[PDB]
């Protein structure tokens, strides 16, 4: 529908599946994220965990817990972070390039940045064609957050998954 | 609010009664663009003024805190039009187009800022789009108040109030609804008025349904607000902006489509017309070079090139191409860059690069970082591409373009991307030759660096000269004298167009139809015709090198003639091949073979005298030693030095 | 509703270097040549709102301790005024100051001039250092009063009635010729190259199309010793708009337009080359074969199209130079390096010199006489411690490049055709090419300026004569020695 | 028959195998064609082919056009899908592959998708943009017809 | 020279110091060292690139296309059938 290259995309196609078709540059490297807090406290023993949403969690918008660790939740119990058993999805994002050949003109190209979670990750080198699926998200405020304005550039998008 | 109640009121009622005798014009300017799903209604302000002074009398004074309260005014229009009851609806963009009085972009100094501008400028680049908001859900970090702000433009900031603070609101991406914008950068115009100056130029935000709407390098002419941002870069400096509404493209300059794989009708109606004639392919040769005299093999060359040919798709994966190549090589006064000029503007898509290519843009596919930057060999794919200085480029992508040309595809490693995309192009490239007419006494090949290969490669090389002749050179300097006043020689073509001659803005349709329509084929007779051709070449000018004579003969070259076969079949457009087709054909590329077949003092050969009497051990010399001799000696160049080197290398000295 | 006074000359007259405490808040005048300047951004001034306080004005310039509605802007402009290179006491560095424009007095200024300010000096606020200091030191801003031009030349009515009179004699021209390089004694050839391409030439555009070209480009090819620099150096005191880009390196301008980041910390500035800056006006440049291939091929287009196209960053326009180049080029190795032709004597490339009309070439060694003639030249100029006086000369020239557009009548110039004939056919038994079509319409063009000169409002015989004796002996003293063979029939046409 | 839509819905080329041995090959030098041979061929003379045998002389093998891939595609958005890219024939064509391997199943579906197209034509039937470049021929057709017919009536609709 | 006979690298760069494997076999194709004189030119000083190459290259095949009359012939004839 949604069928669309990147060239062709936003806003009427946004926070909605996407499939994207183009190559892929320049492959952001590879990295560790976050996602499950595990702890022991001792001597009153017991199994303590916290669960981190970052901005990308589920789908969803969802109120910020990062960050740091919980560090003596109540009462005032010792907790030591538990390595391995606390859960970590790789996280990764690579940005999409419309097709050289279909390009319209001496025009400049227009990218769009793809997020790959879990097992995505690392199944694609850099200068491959594509076609990634996703729902297309808008994350960041504009700078409506703050109180500076800045200017009137805003809501950086990528493609979650998919 | 009773008095925004009361302004759209005014403009319901100069939406639904308005009158150009007797339909109405904007009531169905809406219905006629919700249809098609435009979501846009674009006001003439001649109208507005008309129908009532005082609206205008305020949207002219404060048009950031009114032009909202129109739009939210016609898309409660679009309400009762476009749907009835007893969703979801945008609210409609705006765009209003108007003559006034044209503002340059020079006397834009604060005074008229917040009051709408119209004005004049070529764009520069256009920045890619990004998406504002319009209609977005927050929530509360705790709690939790779900808000629904409606975002207008007329930055914002978001409201503290449902500890709590001192800004916990959330933006909910889910529910948002989102807008596009742009951003055009415009130089104002070369004529008007740069003066001594570099002309400045005033950044642009278009936004919703114009954007995309100009491709960059097309003179416009902007209406919008004129308003200032902020952006730290003090004190308090605040930096200017042109916010767009509406605009609108001068009537010529690229509009679009100008490129459509179909064009009209009444065009095959003279095309198929244009195919019935016999001078057909003679009166072709004629358009070509209004300007440049003589050169006929040169002139049909182009020809042939432009047409394209042959192509096979053919398994296995290997899929021969079209079309040829072409060099025009030879000392100046031959106008091959003049000629090649005027290729570059016939041809459909074509992209002029001498080098080492220019400015900035690298010779055709590019490597740049945020990916292919389109190039040459790239931005001008499927068709025909013109180099310079052929000789003159660099290595590293000489080693490109050599692999390039035969099999239409170019791979790059370069970093993080390995891609292998594809060039369809045709190169047509002229050479500048060494030293003049000696060597054409030297050895044909032999040119280009050290090696043939070039030569190899491509299909079809033409030696020229600026020639001189009193019968042609009195013919080219009267011909001049008439050019430059009373100046009305220029006519001739124009009388050739009312009887015979193409407008080469024809021309060039004409060849993107018989490009795209009808892919020719060879005959039988025609292809034993060119057996017959390839082995009396091969057999007598092998008898021609049983003396070693200097010089050639691939089997590429017969496909050269053969894919001229096919791009001339292409010519009559008819789906099939004939004899004289290709006699004519067997003729021209001789003309190019006799191109392929055309003492020294040896004074700077003279390097005995160095290397005897001067040194035993060659050492402390070597190419070093041979200039300084030869430095302040007023004597040795690059390829002197070396083919006298070479040349005692061989000779055996 | 307001007109903020200018107040003229107010010494004072303090040096820029000179300046001190004692001049805080009082109006003091400065001079000195300008640097870039920043572009135009409204500055805020008054407030003002529909209500929902009332005007604040703010500031000069603070701002403490914003709504808007309608609020009246005032353009805003900084621009750095530094001290006048000539005027430098030795050993000590040109210290510079901040500059302060406001409403009227934007762009009235601009870089590489002389400005005269009356604007009062001012402090604050510190401003900001306390880091790199040790102390509590404010900067020094001078908020600007007036502009003025240094302290301008234009024709006038007495001047020019009394003007007409003069240019009615023939050889004025030769005066002006003269006139043109005094100092050099230089030669009656090369100089008179010179006077023809700063003098004009009709632009002069085809309906609709194609505008040929209107300018004439002088190659100085020089020679070591010769003097191939100082000539043209005479051009950039005289001409209207006159730019030295010098080869490279640079002696700013540097003559390539490039979008560059701007001094301290600034937004991005578009830049022309020479060419650009230059327009309508005469370039000049000196040794090519030392530029960079970067600069060549931006020459180059130039040359060709008569307009320099850039395409980065986001910026992508045509800005239009269509200046007339002059320049010294020095050939390969000695005075006269081969006996061989000038495309041989020297590196440039052949493509690059056919763009160049008219070719000026010095030889080739001394004499009694002519060491004579100079010695007494060279003297002369040291002891020191016909023409026309050089101001009327330097006003000439604008007149009649403003004023008149001088044009052939097609009746009995048909000659000229002839002329190419007997020159084509006749030259192609010796040398290569050279000649072509172009170097046809460099003789009506040539011709043409000098009809300026003359003040003619047409083209005439003598006009033809003098032009066809330049292009004619230029492409003679082109060719190889061979060309002394070529002599013998310049007869007809000398 | 005479119109030009028909005889030229009939020169598309459809993926058909022979049941049986042909020598007398008319298309090369075979001479006969070996059993199970998939050879393209042009609607008009695969068209009785699969009738007159009782095994009939081809096998009629579905269309790569016909794909269930592409019956599937064209259930999603018809609006947006581009029937001018794949034959450019459909509806001229599908009519007479539906009747000749009389396939219920499918009618349903395209009986479907030109209502969907429709209720669309009636949408640019008011007075393109690059939707008009996506239709079928024949559909295209309809839209000159009605395009037409709403023109000339507005052109009436005033002086 | 390293790479093909010994059939080792070895890399002392700065730097990580080791002697690591690389026995790949090897083909290459040259052109005729300046000068089409490929084929009637001497057994030396046609190759260009002396000279422990020249061995260390197990075999070196020479392709001088030169008739050999009887034999353009019918590589022509083979081109022509292939072309289809």
């Amino acid at each position: 529908a949604h069928a669309l290259s990147p060239r062709t995309l936003t806003a009427q196609h946004l926070n909605k599946l996407v499939s994207v078709e183009g190559i892929v540059t320049k492959t952001s490297l590879v990295r560790p994220k976050l996602i499950r807090s595990v702890h022991y406290a001792a001597k009153t023993g017991r199994f303590h965990y916290r669960d981190y949403t970052d901005a990308t969690t589920t789908l969803t918008t969802r109120i910020p817990t990062p960050a740091i660790y919980p560090t003596e939740d109540t009462e005032g119990n010792k907790l030591t972070t538990e390595y391995g058993y606390s859960t970590f999805i790789d996280h990764q994002r690579i940005t999409v390039q419309e097709m050289p050949e279909m390009a319209p003109a001496g025009q400049l190209p227009r990218s769009i940045d793809v997020i790959l979670d879990d097992d995505l990750v690392d199944k694609t080198k850099p200068g491959d064609r594509v076609n990634v699926v996703g729902v297309f998200k808008s994350l960041g405020a504009g700078g409506m957050n703050q109180s500076n304005s800045n200017t009137l550039i805003g809501f950086k998008t990528l493609i979650l998954g998919n | 609010d009773d008095d925004n109640t009361e302004i759209i009121k005014s403009f319901k009622n100069f939406i639904l009664e308005f009158r150009l005798d007797s339909q109405f014009i904007y009531r169905d300017q809406l219905r006629n663009n919700i249809l098609v799903k435009n979501y846009s209604l674009t006001v003439n302000m001649e109208h507005l003024i008309g129908y009532n002074e005082d609206i205008y009398k305020k949207l002219s004074d404060e048009p950031s805190d009114i032009i909202p309260l129109f739009e939210t005014a016609i898309t409660q229009v679009a309400k009762r039009i476009s749907i009835l009851s007893r969703n979801s609806l945008p609210t409609f963009q705006l765009i209003l187009n108007s003559n006034a009085n044209q503002i340059p972009l020079r006397d834009l100094d604060s005074e008229h800022v917040s009051k709408i501008v119209r004005l004049s400028g070529i764009i520069i680049s256009t920045s890619v789009l990004s998406s504002r908001a319009t209609y977005l859900s927050i929530m509360c970090r705790n709690c939790r108040h779900t808000t629904s702000i409606t975002i207008n433009n007329f930055t914002v900031s978001l409201p503290r109030s449902c500890n709590c603070g001192p800004d916990p609101y959330i933006i909910i991406h889910e529910s948002s609804k989102f807008i596009d914008q742009q951003f055009l950068k415009l130089q104002e115009i070369p004529e008007l008025v740069p003066v001594g100056e570099m002309p400045r130029n005033l950044t642009m935000t278009c936004d919703r349904y114009l954007t995309n709407k100009v491709i960059p390098g097309t003179r416009v002419t902007i209406v919008g607000i004129y308003s200032i941002y902020n952006s730290k870069n003090g004190v308090a400096i605040r930096t200017p902006y042109i916010k767009i509404l509406g605009i609108q493209s001068d009537v010529e300059t690229s509009s679009i489509w100008n490129s459509v794989t179909m064009f009209t009708e009444e065009e095959e109606e003279e095309f198929l017309q244009l195919s019935r004639n016999p001078k057909l392919y003679e009166i072709l040769t004629n358009s070509i070079a209004p300007s440049i005299f003589g050169n006929e093999d040169i002139k049909k060359a182009i020809v042939c090139l432009l047409m394209g040919g042959s192509k096979k798709i053919l398994p296995d994966g290997m899929r021969l191409r079209g079309d040829i190549n072409v060099l025009l090589l030879g000392d100046p006064g031959t106008a091959k860059s003049q000629l090649l000029k005027f290729v570059e503007k016939v041809s459909p898509i074509a992209v002029y690069t001498s080098g080492k290519g220019s400015s900035a843009a690298g010779l055709t596919a590019s490597v740049q970082r945020d990916y292919l930057e389109g190039g040459a060999m790239v931005l001008a794919d499927g068709g025909v591409v013109c180099i310079d200085e052929f000789d003159k480029m660099r290595d590293e992508d000489r080693v490109a373009i050599h692999e390039a040309m035969e099999q239409q595809t170019i791979s790059i490693a370069k970093a993080g991307i390995t891609t292998v995309l594809n060039s369809r192009t045709s190169v047509l490239a002229a050479a500048n030759p060494i030293y003049g007419r000696y060597d054409d006494l030297k050895s044909p090949g032999d040119n280009i660096d050290f090696q043939t290969t070039i030569l190899s490669r491509f299909d079809m090389i033409f030696i020229v000269k600026d020639d001189h002749n009193e019968e042609r050179d009195i013919s080219i300097a009267n011909h001049v004298i008439n050019i430059h006043t009373g100046n009305a020689n220029a006519m001739q073509n124009q009388q050739e167009e009312n009887g015979s001659e193409i407008s080469i803005e024809k021309m060039k349709r004409y060849i993107t139809y018989c490009r795209l329509k009808c892919a020719p084929r060879l005959s039988p007779q025609a292809a034993e015709k060119l057996s017959s051709n390839f082995v009396t070449i091969r057999k007598q000018l092998l008898i021609n090198e049983l003396e070693s004579t200097e010089r050639p003969i691939t089997i590429r070259q017969l496909e050269a003639i053969i894919r001229i076969t096919e791009s001339l079949a292409k010519l009559e457009l008819s789906p099939i091949a004939q004899e004289r087709h290709v006699d004519e054909a067997i003729r021209l590329f001789q003309a190019s073979t006799m191109d392929a077949a055309s003492t020294s003092l040896s004074e700077i050969r003279r390097f005995e005298q160095e290397l005897k009497r001067r040194l035993p051990i060659g050492w402390s010399t070597s190419y070093q030693t041979l200039r300084r001799e030869f430095v302040d000696t007023h004597r040795f160049s690059q390829l002197a030095l070396d083919k006298a080197l070479y040349a005692l290398e061989k000779h055996e000295t | 509703s307001e007109i903020h006074v200018r107040i003229s000359d107010f010494p004072t007259i303090y040096s820029l270097r000179e300046l001190r405490e004692s001049n805080l808040s009082s109006l003091v005048r400065v001079t000195g040549v300008v640097t870039r300047r920043t572009g135009v951004f409204p500055q805020l001034k008054y407030v003002k709102f529909n209500c929902l306080l009332g005007p604040f004005f703010q500031d000069s310039n603070e701002e403490i301790r914003v709504n808007g509605e309608k609020t009246v802007y005032r353009n805003y402009q900084r621009v750095t005024l530094q001290e006048a290179p000539g005027t430098v006491p030795p050993g000590r560095l040109p210290r510079h100051r901040e500059v302060i424009l406001l409403a009227d007095l934007v762009d009235v200024s601009k870089p590489g001039e002389e400005v005269e300010v009356t604007g009062i000096y001012k402090n604050n606020y510190d401003g900001n250092l306390n880091a790199k200091n040790g102390f509590p030191v404010f900067a020094t801003i001078i908020e600007a009063n007036s502009i003025k031009r240094r302290e301008v030349f234009s024709w006038t009515e007495e001047e020019e009635r009394e003007f007409r009179k003069i240019s009615r004699d023939r050889g004025i021209i030769d005066k002006i010729i003269s006139s043109m390089a005094p100092s050099i004694y230089g030669h009656r050839d090369i100089k008179t190259a010179v006077a023809c391409s700063l003098f004009g030439g009709v632009p002069k555009n085809v309906n609709g199309k194609h505008s040929i070209r209107g300018d004439i480009n002088v190659l100085l090819l020089g020679d070591p010793g010769t003097a191939k620099s100082q000539i043209l150096k005479y051009v950039e005191k005289t001409a209207h708009r006159a730019v030295f880009a010098t080869g490279q390196g640079a002696s700013a301008v540097g003559l390539t337009a490039s979008v560059r980041k701007d001094p301290i910390t600034k937004e991005w500035t578009l830049e022309g080359g020479a060419l650009v800056l230059a327009d309508k006006g005469v370039c000049l440049i000196d040794e090519f074969d030392k530029m960079n291939d970067q600069d060549r091929t931006s020459i180059h287009e130039a040359m060709e199209q008569q307009s320099i196209s850039i395409s980065k960053a986001g910026i992508v326009t045509t800005l239009q130079a269509r200046c007339s180049i002059i320049a010294a080029a020095n050939p390969n190795g000695g005075r006269y390096n081969s006996t061989l032709p000038l495309a041989q004597n020297v590196s440039l490339t052949e493509p690059i010199l056919s763009r160049f009309d008219i070719l000026c070439v010095v030889r080739d060694l001394v004499d009694e006489e002519a060491d004579e003639r100079l010695a007494t030249f060279v003297v002369d100029s040291h002891v020191r411690s016909s023409p026309i006086p050089q101001e009327l000369l330097m006003k000439y020239i604008h007149y009649a490049r403003t004023k008149i557009y001088p044009k052939l009548h097609q009746m009995d110039m048909d000659k000229v055709s002839r002329v190419y004939a007997d020159l084509r056919r006749e030259s192609i038994s010796t040398g290569s090419f050279p000649i072509t079509v172009r170097h046809l319409e460099s003789i009506l063009r040539i011709a043409e300026s000098f009809a300026k000169m003359r003040l003619s409002e047409f083209v005439s015989s003598y006009d033809l004569d003098r032009a066809i004796k330049v292009v004619v002996d230029s492409f003679v003293d082109a060719q190889k020695v061979s060309v002394r063979r070529q002599l013998r029939r310049s007869f007809a046409i000398y | 028959y005479y119109d030009i839509d028909d005889v030229l819905a009939d020169g598309t080329e459809f993926p058909c195998k022979f049941q049986y041995d042909i020598p007398g090959l008319g298309y090369n030098p075979g001479r006969p064609i070996t059993k199970n041979t998939k050879l393209s061929l042009p609607l008009w003379l695969a068209r009785i082919l699969a009738i007159v045998g009782p095994v009939p002389f081809v096998e009629l093998l579905p269309p790569d056009m016909f794909s269930t891939k592409v019956m599937n595609a064209i259930k999603t958005d018809p609006v947006a899908l581009d029937l001018h890219s794949i034959n450019s024939h459909f509806f001229s064509l599908a009519i007479k592959w539906i009747m000749l391997f009389s396939e219920k199943e499918l009618a349903n579906v395209v009986s479907e998708l030109l209502l969907q197209r429709a209720q669309e034509l009636n949408h640019h039937a008011s007075s393109t943009s690059t939707f008009l470049l996506k239709l079928e021929e024949m559909e295209k057709e309809i839209y000159k017809k009605s395009h037409e017919s709403y023109k000339d009536t507005k052109r009436w609709m005033f002086k | 020279h390293e790479v093909m006979e010994q059939q080792t690298v070895t890399i002392a760069k700065a730097g990580i110091h080791t002697t690591l494997n690389a026995r790949c076999s090897v083909i290459a194709a040259a052109n005729p060292v300046f000068g089409q004189y490929d084929v009637n030119r001497d057994p030396h000083q046609n190759i260009a690139l002396p000279d422990s190459l020249l061995s260390r290259f197990d075999l070196l095949f020479v392709v001088t296309d030169d008739i050999n009359e009887i034999r353009d012939r019918s590589i022509s004839e083979h081109v022509l059938r292939t072309h289809r």
